[PDB]
């Protein structure tokens, strides 16, 4: 298999994104359950956290009051930003190779 | 933690009318709000969660409304099965709680 | 047309971001309401809000709560971060021609 | 001059910002005042609210209620984020020419 | 030592952010006491606060009111933002390379 | 600033009954309150930090609950070394402040 490296970085970048983003989501709600006043303690929503988390929106209506749950945040902040950052680089790789072309 | 009070404790009402039992909360919950059945010696039932969502095998008499922190069960013609205790609990933040209970008659 | 790909589809995202920023309001709308206690339900403020989400900046004063609501905002954000990420990219090629000239 | 263009357009992109940061924290608060219940109405709290802005962070302790705080918002957001992308776009050109070299 | 300069920056880029992560903690909490109302008093928190400031996610649980707070945050945030481009612009310099030799 | 208050001043108990003291805030500080034990002529002694967390050195049956506004201390099976005045302090927004104080009979 020898496709653009940069196109299978990105596939697979996208792909563990979805993990963290499903992993974190259960992992949040795991630790965040057992603390009072607690927000993030349902599945369903703590996905939608998961998401605006690793984009970096986030709005404030969700987020972890534990150490745990903050522990779990800062991991789906850097996989989403990172891989939102192997994206571009990938898109940069290919719109240099096409200029040479040019 | 967050307070659920069920007032009045006790709702009479003549066979064939609407009656309305109230939950409120001490804090907003948005629609995180759900409503149990409880009759003599048996265990709660479900009747309604997030606040209005209907449950299957449930009758459609069954509703409920409002958000934040005033909702609403409603019994549309009130039938002698409907005699019960009936309880709402939120599950917004930790710990989940339970309202006190309104008895209907 | 062989002007340079990296500037066609800079174009091009920024066009389809200004239509997912106009669908994205018209639909967060449609989804929004009929749930009790949702604020994204008129569409100046909805467009407004559809901004911050694709920037992701967020600030908290408008957001979805209904699964439609998030999900068309999951979109804007991929979007909005894809479009600025391609823009970042051809920045790179351009600069990075520049200077192999200079 | 004929220094690196990616390092001369990336300052460039600095004093613009700054600019823009100066010049929207003044526009926004002449945009708010009149609107009850703005709070984006006295300038040193504009500022702050300007950087936040830039950057997307957001926090949500102030943002516009206005149409023309909230045009004045967004081009604070995109003249933020094309400024950093830029910095981003520079820093892989002064990479990728030394790895040539290396 | 002549391993690539993209990743040596990028492991520097990391290491740095890691030290203002710390020392924006410590200054936030110097800055913030003594001022009514402030929430960003204590280091575990600001801690969390520093690093969703530097990824500008954010949240609104937690932001600085003085001026000295205020610093320290865009200093957080730009060092935040500067990390993570470097890693990004690493990253399309080591697809760029790799794609010639592909 | 953040108003702590407790009441009431004084909370009289047979000896091994559960006793509860009683903390409110003049708004939400999340889980930010601690607890402090002062027996006469001597220091303030922690007791609960956070609420709920428990210190080593203290007695079991001294435990924590709460969260938002409404916080409560509680002793199970009360006895004579318990008999002090009671006092909770919150951390959430500077400055920080202390309750009033509640005499344990
Ligand atoms: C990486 C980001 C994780 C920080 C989460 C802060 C803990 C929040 C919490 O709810 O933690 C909960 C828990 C409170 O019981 O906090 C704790 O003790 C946890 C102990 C570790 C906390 C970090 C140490 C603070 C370092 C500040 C810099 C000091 C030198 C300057
Ligand atoms: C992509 C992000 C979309 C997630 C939105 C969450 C639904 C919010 C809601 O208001 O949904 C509303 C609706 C509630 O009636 O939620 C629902 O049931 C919707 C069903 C789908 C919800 C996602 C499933 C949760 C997966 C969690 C991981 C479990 C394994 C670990
Ligand atoms: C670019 C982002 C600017 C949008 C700001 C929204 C106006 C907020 C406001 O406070 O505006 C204030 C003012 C209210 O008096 O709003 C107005 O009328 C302003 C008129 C223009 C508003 C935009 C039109 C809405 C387009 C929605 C899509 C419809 C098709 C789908
Ligand atoms: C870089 C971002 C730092 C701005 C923080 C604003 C001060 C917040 C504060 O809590 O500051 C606290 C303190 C209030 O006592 O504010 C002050 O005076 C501080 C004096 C400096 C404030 C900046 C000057 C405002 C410039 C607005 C543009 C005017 C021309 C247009
Ligand atoms: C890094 C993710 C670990 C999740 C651990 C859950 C916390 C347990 C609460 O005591
Ligand atoms: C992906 C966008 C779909 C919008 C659908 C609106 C939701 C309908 C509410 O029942
Ligand atoms: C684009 C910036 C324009 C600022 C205009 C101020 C709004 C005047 C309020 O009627
Ligand atoms: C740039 C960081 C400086 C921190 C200074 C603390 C502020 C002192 C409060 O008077
Ligand atoms: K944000
Ligand atoms: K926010
Ligand atoms: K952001
Ligand atoms: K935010
Ligand atoms: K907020
Ligand atoms: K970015």
């Amino acid at each position: 298999h020898g496709s653009a490296l940069h196109w299978r970085a990105a596939g697979a970048a996208t792909v563990l994104l979805v993990i963290v983003l499903l992993a974190g989501s259960y992992l949040a709600v795991l630790a965040e359950r057992g603390a009072p006043g607690a927000q993030l303690i349902t599945y369903p929503r703590a996905l939608w956290w998961a998401c605006e988390t690793a984009t970096t929106v986030x709005y404030g209506d969700l987020y972890p009051v534990t150490l745990w749950g903050r522990l779990v945040a800062v991991v789906v902040m850097v996989a989403g930003i990172t891989s939102f950052g192997l994206v571009t680089a990938a898109l940069a790789t290919w719109f240099v190779g096409r200029e040479q072309e040019r | 933690d967050i307070l659920l009070t069920q007032s009045p404790a006790i709702l009479s009402v003549s066979p064939g009318e609407r009656v309305s039992f109230s939950c409120r909360a001490s804090q907003s919950i948005g629609t995180d709000i759900h409503w149990y059945q409880q009759r003599t010696n048996g265990s709660p039932r479900l009747l309604i969660k997030y606040a209005s969502e209907s449950i299957s095998g449930i009758p459609s008499r069954f509703s409920g409304s409002g958000s934040g922190t005033d909702f609403t069960l409603s019994i549309n013609s009130v039938e002698s099965e409907d005699i019960a205790n009936y309880y709402c609990q939120q599950s917004n933040r930790w710990p989940f709680t339970f309202g006190s209970g309104t008895k209907l008659e």
